[PDB]
């Protein structure tokens, strides 16, 4: 419950409420949920509800990394293009 | 006194029973793993 709503708690800051670049608040919640995982581990019993928040939560340590500087200024329209482009992805073809 | 110690033998025979009927709640309802039941779980945890 604490876990996922704390991610509800964020959903919803727009980019200029939403400071995602460089000294990214998300990604400081996003560290946050990076000890919410060194918590995460627990063996007494897989559960439904427990792998739902470990896939909600997990393998952000290429998370944490890839979008402090893939969010500067430096990313600009042509630069969110080419990211579309080499990952292929339709992700930022539909919303760059 | 003795009257009390009636009341006492009722109620200590009465709450047999509803432990009895508790423990037989458990087993079918709520926490024990049967259905998938997403993140509703915890409004039949605390009424438990």
């Amino acid at each position: 419950d604490s876990v996922i709503k704390n991610i509800q708690q964020f959903k919803e800051k727009s980019w200029q409420d939403v400071s995602k670049d460089d000294l990214a608040k998300m990604e400081e919640d996003a560290g946050k949920y990076g000890e919410q995982c060194s918590r995460l581990p627990k063996d007494l019993k897989e559960w439904q509800a427990y792998r739902d928040l470990k896939n909600y939560i997990d393998s952000l340590r290429e998370q944490l990394p890839l979008i402090i500087s893939l969010k500067k200024p430096s990313i600009m329209p042509r630069h969110w293009e080419k990211i579309k482009e080499i990952t292929n992805t339709k992700l930022n073809y539909e919303n760059p | 006194q003795a009257i009390y110690l009636k009341e006492l033998k009722q109620s200590i025979k009465d709450f047999t029973n509803q432990v009895s009927i508790f423990r037989r709640d458990y087993e079918k309802n709520g926490p024990m793993v049967e259905g998938i039941s997403p993140a509703e779980a915890m409004e039949r945890l605390r009424r438990f």
